[PDB]
């Protein structure tokens, strides 16, 4: 099972302050520390800081100004990082990951994405991507399924819960007017649909808004 | 603080061949080096450890060497699924640091790009909005060029590009193109066309239909 | 038994706990220092082994003032400790020739 | 002797921007390297000690970082009261020594 969750993602307001979380489970030692690594996009790994929950003690990156708190609670296993007076440059995916005292990181989180901006929390439009009655098939049939005006990153979409993934397409979401847009394909035997359903499941951590949208063909 | 160089930041290999990663670190580190793999939007993954320790779940293709200053990961016979970016970390001295990185890219035979054009939603017609989606999907190089024709004419207010990066399935790239228009704006006209024009085709592979 | 072998042993069973603890404080004193080297649990009970014994090859040490103090527990802990078992010997063994005699 | 190298001179900033005064050693020195502010026809004032360590009375603002032979010295933030010369100083090995200087601009 997940060795390190942390929440899909956070919105913060230029000048505020948040705390991301990470909660461990597996095997626990006394001999385990708690790091975290910033990420921009398009960029690479960053330490951030480190932090020993057995005993509380915690350090950081000297290279880089000190936007982070590390703090331990030992009885529901959880690591928090507490970054404050943000700006659009703290703006990244933020992971935590466990050492075992021996140098290397084992296993990372899911990782949070944080969004620094004055804009406002809205949850995607999806609508359905069927072909046109007049488009020709082959042994293959092409579908998706449009996201559209969401806010912040990211949304993730799976087709038929994960049980389908080969033929998949999702691409990276373009920004236009403090809104994001993106739209997955997925291919399929063109003989096999509609004759097993075939549904995008959008889920928008930022908002806690999961949704589902089954493609039919058009009337 | 040590610092890791990873150079070259990009590597080209063809399908099956032998690649290697190189880290060099500004001051000797024994082997006290670890190698991560990230691929697009996932998490880093522990590949090796201590410059050449295997670690469980991870394919036999994947090897390390070296000690003292320079290292590399080696991939023999590299597949699709090991296109993603490569990093090194030394734990030798605090605070531990990490190399800025390698992307892996594979060389694979040309391929046609598969269109698809889809008209707006219905749920999203009565809702005041228009989107014509395109795709061009799974072809090679990633180097491409879509075109959208209105009634005949060529169009570009209100159009948005999209494109991902090579495919951990089948080396292959996919774009999307996406023209949005208004409800009306969408009403006053009767085709729409997506053309699309790739290196492999010297003419426009194009696909179109009518609001009709 | 006879004291010293209780001295003896119990500095011996003392020293490991010091080793194991001594491993475990000089990481957490150490991280946060640059340029320090002993930083992970393995090298550092080598470390901590080496330097009870007074051997000190000089490839970890200590750069921190808390990673030093408790370089200097470990080292009174294992001096000490060999001090005590070589008195022990040698009452055992003046004591076992008061017989012979 | 070690030799502090200390480049660029002159550095330029934006009022309100981040600023780092870089020092380089010829040999390893740990982190025994010092900073101080000279303000001009001003003595030398002590920044930070130890490449990290604070003092009291000088700002939050300043902050220092490195290990070995490659040292900085950053200021988030600048303004115009930090318009000076920088130097570092060395005590890792006799005799001590200073780097050339870095002047702040803004
Ligand atoms: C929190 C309490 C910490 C207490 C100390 C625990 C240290 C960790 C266990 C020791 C070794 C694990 C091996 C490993 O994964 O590391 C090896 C990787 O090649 C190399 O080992 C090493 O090179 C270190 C050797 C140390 C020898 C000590 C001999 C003492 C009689
Ligand atoms: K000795
Ligand atoms: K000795
Ligand atoms: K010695
Ligand atoms: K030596
Ligand atoms: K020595």
């Amino acid at each position: 099972q997940v060795q390190l969750q942390q929440p899909g993602a956070e919105l913060v307001k230029p000048g505020a302050s948040v705390k991301l979380s990470c909660k461990a489970s597996g095997y626990t030692f006394t001999s385990d520390w708690i790091h975290w690594v910033k990420q921009r996009p398009g960029h690479g790994l960053e330490w951030i800081g480190e932090i020993i929950p057995s005993y509380g003690r915690a350090n950081y990156n000297e290279k880089i100004q000190k936007k982070a708190t590390l703090t331990a609670d030992k009885s529901s296993s959880t690591a928090f990082m507490q970054l404050s007076s943000l700006t659009s440059e703290d703006s990244a995916v933020y992971y935590c990951a466990r050492e075992r005292g021996d140098g290397y990181f084992a296993v990372w989180g899911a990782g949070t994405t944080v969004t620094v901006s004055s804009a406002k929390t809205t949850p995607p439009s999806v609508y359905p991507l069927a072909p046109g009655s007049a488009a020709q098939t082959n042994s293959m049939v092409t579908l998706g399924c449009l996201v559209k005006g969401y806010f912040p990153e990211p949304v993730t979409v799976t087709w038929n819960s994960g049980s389908l993934s080969s033929g998949v397409h999702t691409f990276p979401a373009v920004l236009q007017s403090d809104l994001y847009t993106l739209s997955s394909s997925v291919t399929v035997p063109s003989s096999s649909w509609p004759s097993e359903t075939v549904t995008c499941n959008v889920a928008h951590p930022a908002s806690s808004t999961k949704v589902d949208k089954k493609i039919v063909p058009r009337d | 603080d040590i610092l890791l160089t990873q150079s070259p930041a990009i590597l080209s290999v063809s399908p099956g061949e032998r690649v290697s990663f190189s880290c060099r670190a500004s001051q000797s580190i024994g082997t006290d080096i670890h190698w991560y793999q990230q691929r697009t939007n996932g998490s880093p993954r522990l590949l090796i450890k201590y410059a050449s320790e295997s670690i469980s779940g991870i394919p036999s293709r994947f090897s390390g060497s070296g000690s003292g200053t320079d290292f590399t990961l080696s991939i023999n016979s590299v597949e699709s699924e090991d296109i993603a970016n490569y990093y090194c970390q030394q734990s030798n001295r605090w605070p531990f640091t990490f190399g800025s990185g390698t992307k892996l890219e594979i060389k694979r035979a040309d391929a046609a790009p598969t269109v698809s054009i889809f008209p707006p939603s219905s749920e999203q017609l009565t809702s005041g909005g228009a989107s014509v989606v395109c795709f061009l999907n799974n072809f090679y190089p990633k180097d491409i060029n879509v075109k959208w024709k209105i009634d005949g004419s060529e169009r570009q207010n209100g159009v948005l590009n999209s494109w991902t990066d090579q495919d951990s399935k089948d080396s292959t790239y996919s774009m999307s193109s996406t023209l949005t228009l208004t409800k009306d704006e969408y009403e006053r006209h009767n085709s729409y066309t997506c053309e699309a024009t790739h290196k492999t085709s010297t003419s426009p592979i194009v696909k179109s239909f009518n609001r009709n | 038994s006879a004291l010293h072998w209780r001295a003896a042993g119990a500095a011996t069973v003392l020293l490991v706990i010091v080793l194991l603890a001594g491993s475990y404080l000089a990481v957490l004193a150490e991280r946060g220092a640059p340029g320090a080297q002993l930083i992970t649990y393995p090298r550092a009970l080598w470390w901590a082994c080496e330097t009870a014994t007074t051997v000190x090859y000089g490839d970890l040490y200590p750069v921190t003032l808390w990673g030093r103090l408790v370089a200097v527990v470990v080292m009174v802990a294992g001096i000490t400790s060999f001090g005590l078992v070589t008195a022990a010997l040698a009452t055992w063994f003046v004591g076992r020739e008061q017989e012979r005699r």
